[PDB]
RNA sequence: GCUUGAGUCUCGUAGAGGGGGGUAGAAUUCCAGGUGUAGCGGUGAAAUGCGUAGAGAUCUGGAGGAAUACCGGUGGCGAAGGCGGCCCCCUGGACGAAGACUGACGCUCAGGUGCGAAAGCGUGGGGAGCAAACAGGAUUAGAUACCCUGGUAGUCCACGCCGUAAACGAUGUCGACUUGGAGGUUGUGCCCUUGAGGCGUGGCUUCCGGAGCUAACGCGUUAAGUCGACCGCCUGGGGAGUA
RNA sequence: AGGAGGUAAAAAUGCCAAG
């Protein structure tokens, strides 16, 4: 999911410009928007085990990018996780 | 909005109150920004197998473009309307405007 | 299935049911679900089909007919 | 041996009962792709077309109705 | 008697036995004869010949109706089929049309496991 | 919401409470209550006619609209509520002219939902229609048996009646028992099934948990003396009779329905 | 720092990928009724069973549950288990074209966590058809079986549990390299699409086979070949995957 | 070339033999 204008909103908020779409701040935010969107999908059906495997892939890929970002630039990391509400 | 391809067939004894049923349905569609791209009425044509011991039902074609919930009350309109004896809905990849 | 041909009947000649089933769906659903023996009897049905296709394209030796 | 919408390009629509009648038999069963030489993409397409057309009674399920 | 002219012959050619029922067009039965009724109890009723005498024994069970036009409805796997129609043609009936009404499900009921 | 309570005491061990958090934690609506004194199973003659009825908790009666004949006026479900006289819950509804009433609570119902009686009401749970207007195949409850009388079938919790057919003047109902009954087509019915559907999943746990619900102990027949029961007697736990009631009629399978008056309305008996 | 690894975006394509909700026709059984007459059913052959209280056959009407003929294909999709009527809603993954972006973010993984056929278990439903148990009839030296007639649990649904399988290509995952042939399927580029063609280039997949490897059978660019990274595992048979 | 069958297509029982 995560329709085309919704990704356009995220890619302009976090990146340098609109074509900057692969940066770590964009990707982490773009996964988090999809992860938060699918919470209502699994607060419902709850036996969609095949689709939850795609959810855990998005969770673990988000954690790998944040663990990349905390190592490279801890300033942008702490600015990022307060900007979406992460780090339990 | 998604495009849909509503086909519903009507009881032959209500074939005269077919065109009155249409603008009731279009006003639900068009009243919520729903564009319509076909209306092609197929008249009464003979069924290939008896539905409820009837033959020669009255076929209607829609090909509309509406939001998801707008046709959802249109589908529940079909279940309690006893003049339509079945109805199928299809979807997009286009909005088509053509003949049989 | 249905047969008339309407004038010169004279004889049954129902290849018509043989052109659809005549036994083939009825001597199959006579019994025995199996639920996986189709998956293995379809496989050897295909395996014997492609092996004879390899055989008929490998007949030319001499054999002295 | 021949072809279908691989040349006469189509994205098969179920309401074309004239064309769909060519692809069922006299008992109403779908004729296999090994007979008509249809591409496997379009044989899936008209299988959904016939199955929809059977629902709207534009095509019969059997001949015994 | 009602003396109806056109009728339907149903043939229940099962694997063990064959039943030939001659009805009218509506479906109301007029007379019947099976392979078991013609003698042939056991292995003999499962043969095409016992089907032949069952159709003949059913033809003279509807002599009081004067049927002249028969439409045949054969149903079943058995060996009765292609021999019990020929017995009706020799019996002096005009075969208007033949059809098989063999009930084939569109895949659902579990068939038995039987016979190892 | 069933909850297995933790075994901190014998008699607290096997308790499953069904607790609904949506019930109105408060006093009930005052002008729809009159008193309801217990009887103990005794009639005008003062004799116990039905056994095993006893004490309880002095519960008050709530006037439930079973006719639902205020038609054409919408009503808003103000709050669900607990009712000690049924198994079901009740919902206090507020009509548009300020009138408050109690109705039974259907399944998918909460505060803020809008219901309506009458013929022109929509096909939604909680709505009340005459059964010549309900589509055949529907799932209704609170069904009348004579038009205008009240509501008499499918009133307990989780109960519903399926409309099977309609022969013009009459409507066939598959009752919850399995009996297919015929009823007049002009009788009203409320759509959907009754809420509180997990009422049967509770277990009381205690002897006293039944005892404050109103019931009294049922002493078995074979423990009595032969003057008290048709069973009973025996030097050392005997039983040699066919089982009967205390008044000596067969109790393990003996059809006691003999009406011959409303037998026309029963298409098929319970099986 | 860099861009090839890995990833993101744009645009499309195919699909029994999953979850939810509807609905369709064919058949079986049951129920009711019409017709109708002595068998039906079953088997190697029989009998039990059903049938003059009128079955079976046939026709009409109904009620139910379950499964999806034909398409259908060593076809497709999925991490595996698995997944087939149709329609909608929610949703995962894969692949392609042409660019843009991030800049080594990677690979593997003990313990951990999740998924996991069927049978089974718990509670509540449902129950047509099949069918452990069980019963009857046979067969037989016997027959606690095969065969027949019935038939409960179960098979179905919801929600928990179990956590096993010849869960198997008996082949761990990831990467690189190393002759070919015939196919299937799904993208795409170019040219005269002139017409089903011609030329390319990707993904997945089936079969045959070269070098090589192997104890041999065989594997053979989807390796069991040549190598690298990490993990699991093996150490005579029985006792025993038992105490 | 694959498909289907065909008076036909099966399936009654049929144990043991010691160094």
């Amino acid at each position: 999911s995560l329709s085309t204008e919704a990704t356009a909103k995220i890619v302009s908020e976090f990146g340098r410009d609109a074509n900057d779409t692969g940066s770590t701040e964009v990707q982490v935010a773009l996964l988090t928007a999809q992860i938060n969107h699918l919470q209502g999908h699994f607060a419902e059906h709850k036996k969609d085990h095949h689709s939850r495997r795609g959810l855990l892939r998005m969770v673990s890929q988000r954690r790998k990018l944040l663990d990349y970002l905390k190592r490279k630039d801890v300033a942008r990391y702490t600015q990022l996780i307060e900007r979406l509400g992460l780090r339990r | 909005m998604r495009h849909y391809e509503i086909v519903f067939m009507v009881h032959p004894d209500q074939s005269e109150q077919v065109p009155g049923m249409i603008e009731r349905y279009t006003a639900a569609i068009t009243g919520a920004e729903g564009k319509i791209h076909r209306l092609e009425d197929w008249g009464r044509r003979q069924l290939a197998y008896p539905i409820n011991k009837l033959h020669k039902a009255h076929y209607v074609l829609m090909n509309v473009e509406a939001p998801q919930e707008v046709i959802d009350e249109l589908e529940t309109t079909f279940r309690f309307n006893d003049a339509v004896i079945r109805s199928m809905v299809m979807r997009t990849k286009h909005a088509v405007t053509e003949a049989s | 299935i249905k047969v008339r041909e309407n004038e010169p009947f004279d004889v049954a000649l129902r290849r018509f049911k043989r052109s659809c089933e005549k036994a083939g769906v009825l001597a199959e659903v006579r019994r025995r679900e199996f639920y996986e023996k189709p998956t293995t009897e379809r496989k050897r049905a295909k395996a014997s089909a492609v092996k004879r296709h390899a055989k008929k394209l490998a007949r030319e030796n001499a054999r002295r007919t | 041996f021949c072809r279908f919408t691989a040349e006469g390009v189509q994205e098969i629509d179920y309401k074309d009962i004239a064309t769909l009648k060519n692809y069922i038999t006299e008992s109403g069963k779908i004729v296999p792709s090994r007979i008509t030489g249809t591409r496997a993409k379009y044989q899936r397409q008209l299988a959904r077309a016939i199955k929809r057309a059977r629902y709207l009674s534009l095509l019969p399920y059997t001949d015994r109705h | 008697r009602k003396q109806v002219s056109d009728g339907v012959a149903h043939i229940h050619a099962s694997f063990n036995n064959t039943i030939v029922t001659i009805t009218d067009r509506q479906g109301n039965a007029l007379g019947w004869a099976t392979a078991g009724g013609s003698g042939f109890r056991g292995s003999r009723k499962s043969t095409p010949f016992a089907a032949q005498v069952a159709a003949e024994r059913c033809a003279d069970a509807v002599k009081e109706y004067g049927i002249k036009n028969l439409e045949v409805m054969v149903k079943g796997p058995g060996p009765g089929r292609e021999s019990t129609i020929r017995a009706l043609n020799a019996a002096g009936f005009r075969i208007t049309n033949i059809t098989d009404v063999t009930p084939i499900p569109h895949n659902g009921c579990r068939p038995p496991k039987k016979r190892r | 919401a069933v909850v297995k309570c933790k075994p901190t005491s014998p008699g607290r061990r096997h308790v499953v409470k069904v607790v609904n958090p949506e019930l109105h934690k408060g006093k009930p609506f005052a002008p729809l209550l009159e008193k309801n004194s217990k009887s103990g199973g005794r009639n005008n003659n003062g004799r116990i006619t039905t056994r095993h009825i006893g004490g309880g908790h002095k519960q008050a009666y709530r006037i439930v609209d079973f006719k639902r004949n205020k038609d054409g006026i919408p009503a808003v479900v103000e709050r669900l509520e607990y009712d000690p006289n049924r198994s079901a819950n009740i919902a206090l509804v507020l009509y548009k002219d300020g009138e408050r009433r109690y109705i039974l609570a259907p399944k998918g119902l909460k505060a803020g939902d809008q219901i309506q009686s009458g013929v022109d009401a929509a096909i939604k749970p909680g709505n009340t229609l005459p059964m010549r207007n309900i589509p055949v195949g529907s799932t209704v409850h609170n069904v009348e048996m004579k038009p205008g009388k009240g509501g008499q079938l499918a009133r307990s919790a989780g109960t519903y009646v399926q409309i099977v057919a309609r022969d013009g003047a009459y409507v066939t109902l598959r009752l919850r028992s399995g009996e297919m009954r015929k009823v007049e087509a002009d009788c009203r019915a409320t759509l959907g099934e009754v809420g509180n559907a997990e009422h049967m999943l509770r277990v009381l746990g205690k002897a006293g948990a039944a005892r404050w619900r109103g019931v009294r102990p049922t002493v078995r027949g074979t423990a009595m003396n032969p003057v008290d029961h048709p069973h009973g007697g025996g030097e050392g736990r005997n039983f040699g009779k066919h089982p009967v009631t205390p008044w000596g009629v067969q109790t393990k399978g003996k059809k006691t329905r003999s009406n011959k008056r409303t037998d026309k309305f029963i298409v098929r008996r319970r099986s």
